[PDB]
């Protein structure tokens, strides 16, 4: 059975749509656990600057307590079956999933739509969350990652939605109130933005009839008229420079306007990125990977952690790289790094184009490993794309793009565009935004 | 900051408007700042009115 049968084999990603608006989707193999979750469409980019953090607020309080399950009762339940409840709220998606046997799937569902449904949102409970927001605004503060990524967004989609962060800046979540929090509830949890997903051993049957008894009194309408449309977001290129010099390591992220989720482009660009590769100190392949810039970083002991991303939303995305180096390598590093893009719009190889089709490849498979990162891939594909692709699709635009591809694509999307670089820390070598605009074109070419 | 992308350009069009005096005063007036009375072969026998030098 050669790598083409099993991708056939791929069991299949059944999608209905009940008449309120919610589309379930199942995909049932074999395994006795599953991982059933729900993928309302909301986040930072729906939130005006008045409300902004409300989403993360709404998400916090999701576990706390419903009309049904009075209290703590609820996690009593989904620890009486061993599940484990999980959240995670994007800047375009915040999602609710339950990892647990597929035997207490119908328990499940019904947990499911009561958190989603019938929340409480007590009064008391918004007080006590505000303590645990706000501490955790501090821990993000540490988070010298996340700050930097934050950074981007804010110093690229400057006005935008998409700037603002996701928990949200620490003075709405200091007077947030139980109506900011409904609206939102109400603006935004409906039955259309409504993805219930499942993966295990879930017959899709099941899933339907138990959306249907259950999640049908979700309504569609949005209060009186008003209907929270999409903001097309641009792309700023700009620079923002937190220099701080106590911090050990100096965190820099570079990413120019990326596609969106419909554009093809997607495919050839991750090949390109795969191409730079990821690598850290404690990797173990050392100046031998093929990466060049990883091979440079390794012999120079340049870097620490950098790694390319493709964060991509529905409109617009962000296409770069994230790299910790010490004061001393910076300056260099945007040399390399920007060295690398260029060399991919001019004189990108066949010969490492295959390697990067067999990282995407081999990447694409990994992360569709296990029930929780299929549930993961079914509601975040219904949403951006409408459909979940089959992997036979993947490899097929995989296999459509060589050489001549990623140059065209690299050319479009790198060559020339002015970056929206944010650093952290002690920045000071790092290149003036006239000198990164300068990296980005090659006097060569 | 970085000297290449910052006052090199200043410096070009400084050395642009100064290439503007240069060119005015070579231009339209070679002479207007030196003494005529040079123009008169070196002669070690009569004292010019005026020695001033440049």
């Amino acid at each position: 059975a050669t790598y083409a049968q099993a991708l056939q084999s791929v069991p299949e990603t059944q999608v209905s749509q009940l008449d309120n608006g919610l589309r379930v989707a199942s995909e049932q193999s074999s395994q006795p656990t599953c991982t059933v979750g729900v993928w309302i469409d909301a986040g930072s980019r729906y939130e005006n600057e008045k409300n902004n953090g409300a989403g993360y607020f709404v998400e916090h309080l999701a576990f706390k307590g419903t009309k049904n399950r009075p209290g703590s009762a609820l996690e009593k339940e989904v620890e009486s079956m061993g599940a484990h409840l999980n959240a995670y709220s994007t800047r375009e998606h915040t999602a609710y999933y339950i990892k647990a046997l597929s035997k207490d799937l119908p328990k499940a569902v019904e947990l499911l739509a009561d958190i989603v449904q019938n929340c409480s949102l007590e009064d008391s409970q918004i007080e006590k969350e505000r303590d645990v927001i706000l501490q955790e605004l501090q821990e993000n503060d540490s988070s010298m990652r996340d700050v930097v990524f934050d950074y981007l967004h804010a110093t690229a989609f400057q006005g935008t939605p998409l700037a603002q962060s996701v928990e949200g800046p620490s003075e709405n979540v200091r007077k947030l109130s139980r109506a900011d929090l409904t609206e939102y509830v109400s603006q935004h949890y409906k039955a259309p933005r409504m993805v219930l997903a499942a993966a295990g051993g879930v017959e899709h049957r099941q899933l339907l009839d138990l959306a249907q008894k259950h999640f049908s009194s979700l309504s569609g309408t949005y209060v009186e008229d008003a209907v929270p449309a999409f903001t097309p977001c641009r792309f700023t290129g700009s620079e923002i420079r937190h220099r701080d010099d106590a911090l050990p390591l100096a965190h820099v992220a570079i990413a120019v306007e990326g596609p969106g989720w419909a554009n093809p482009d997607n495919v050839p660009l991750q090949v390109a990125n795969a191409i730079i590769g990821h690598y850290d100190s404690t990797y173990g392949g050392g100046t031998h990977m093929s990466s060049t810039l990883a091979s440079v970083a390794a012999t120079r002991k340049l870097c620490q952690s950098f790694q390319t991303f493709n964060i991509c939303y529905a409109e617009t995305g962000l296409l770069g790289a994230h790299f910790v180096c010490d004061n001393m390598s910076i300056d260099d590093m945007m040399f390399f790094l920007q060295g690398q893009w260029m060399r991919l719009c001019t004189s990108a190889t066949e010969s490492e184009v295959v390697r990067g089709k067999n990282i995407l490849r081999n990447a694409l498979v990994s992360h569709l490993d296990g029930t929780t990162p299929v549930c993961e891939d079914i509601g975040r594909s219904l949403l951006t794309y409408g459909r979940r692709i089959p992997l036979a699709e993947w490899e097929s635009r995989i296999a459509e793009v060589d050489a001549s591809v990623v140059r065209e694509v690299c050319s479009k999307y790198f060559y020339d565009q002015c970056p929206a670089v944010a650093g952290l820390g002690p920045i000071e070598q790092l290149p003036d935004y006239n000198r990164i605009r300068s990296g980005m074109f090659w006097l060569r070419f | 900051i970085p000297f290449h992308p910052y006052y090199t350009i200043k410096d070009i069009l400084g050395a642009l408007f100064m290439m503007l005096i240069l060119l005015i005063l070579v231009l339209f007036s070679p002479d207007l700042l030196g003494d005529p009375d040079n123009y008169t072969p070196a002669n070690p026998l009569n004292t010019p009115p005026h020695i001033k030098p440049e």
